[PDB]
């Protein structure tokens, strides 16, 4: 559960970065 | 039949159940009304496909000006795609609501295991029909109130603003050689 | 490239929707977890209690239908086969 | 009858329209046999 939780955290941050990139590219 | 038998023998599991139990009916219908998530999404995507085909078909006759049919299609189709997410979300949420209460005071009619399972099946089939009716009457309405009766208002209200506001007015209307 | 972007954006929004709920209980994490430990202990204890009651008493909320599924009906088959162990073991005649 | 109808209406708390709940019978017999406790103690007193 600890590795799963940390990997969830990293996944959430990576998805946030990906959506920021979509925002700054779609413009 | 086997699943219902085990549900009956387990939800009053410690004590002799002298009445046909109820959470078994709830569990069967809840386990069966969750497979609807595929056909409804398939219907939504199929309607999306035909409605994009219609936009292309009814923009083809605008070939008088090139470089504007492209913009018009690129705007309307993007709007339809931006709306597919919302309509699919509402489509999922409708049946997810249906998985909540299992109403039985509707016009749904009111060893020992075989009789109990037969009585459970005669009710499960009825409620399957009555939830099929309610999802069949609200899948069209759900799609159109979100997709069609909204893209229509987008066309009639907002398309002009986007087309006039996009840059290079002189090149948005290219005279075709023809 | 720019045509594909709406699909990617909505799909990743759906995935972030899936993960945000798990992030809700995971906003913060300090060493030694002064209160998360107690909260999780309570959650585990409540889960165990409700699952015990569901397994034996037969509470609601989707008891599994795969197997004979738990002590409750095994415990019953004991309470209704013991009236066979009473009959079987005890007998005598023509000596009485 | 009213006493057991209320039990029906409480253990059918939110869900609806199903046959009969057995724990209504359970609760009512548990309420009926809780007053047997007085005559038995009275008989013990009489035997004493």
């Amino acid at each position: 559960q600890a590795q799963r939780r940390d990997e969830m955290l990293r996944m959430y941050h990576a998805l946030k970065e990906a959506l920021s990139i979509i925002g700054n590219i779609n413009t | 039949r086997r699943e219902i038998s085990y549900a009956i023998k387990n939800i009053h599991g410690i004590r002799t159940g002298l009445f046909t139990p109820d959470m078994a009916f709830e569990t069967i219908v809840k386990k069966q009304v969750k497979k609807i998530r595929e056909p409804c999404l398939k219907c939504v995507d199929m309607v999306i496909s035909e409605l994009i085909s219609t936009v292309r078909q009814c923009t083809k006759k605008l070939q008088q000006y090139p470089r504007l049919r492209e913009e018009m299609e690129r705007i309307v189709t993007t709007h339809i795609r931006e709306r597919e997410g919302r309509t699919k979300e509402q489509v999922m949420l409708l049946i997810d609501i249906e998985l909540a209460y299992m109403n039985t005071n509707h016009e749904d009619f009111i060893p020992q295991l075989e009789r109990q399972v037969e009585t459970i099946r005669n009710l499960v089939d009825s409620y399957m029909a009555i939830v099929n009716k309610t999802v069949r009457d609200l899948m069209p309405k759900t799609i159109m109130h979100l997709m069609i009766n909204n893209t229509k208002e987008f066309i009639f209200s907002e398309l002009l603003a986007n087309l006039y506001s996009c840059g290079d007015q002189n090149t948005l209307m290219e005279e075709s050689a023809e | 490239i720019r045509d594909t972007l709406p699909g990617l954006r909505n799909k990743l929004q759906s995935q972030l929707l899936s993960i945000e709920k798990e992030v809700e209980e995971y906003k913060n994490f300090r060493p030694d977890d002064p209160a998360r430990k107690t909260k999780a202990l309570l959650q585990m204890v409540q889960q165990f209690a409700v699952d015990f009651e569901k397994r034996i008493e037969g509470s609601g909320d989707q008891i599994d239908t795969y197997e004979l599924s738990g002590g409750a009906r095994i415990n019953r088959i004991f309470h209704e086969r013991f009236p066979f162990e009473l009959v079987k073991m005890e007998f005598d005649e023509k000596e009485l």
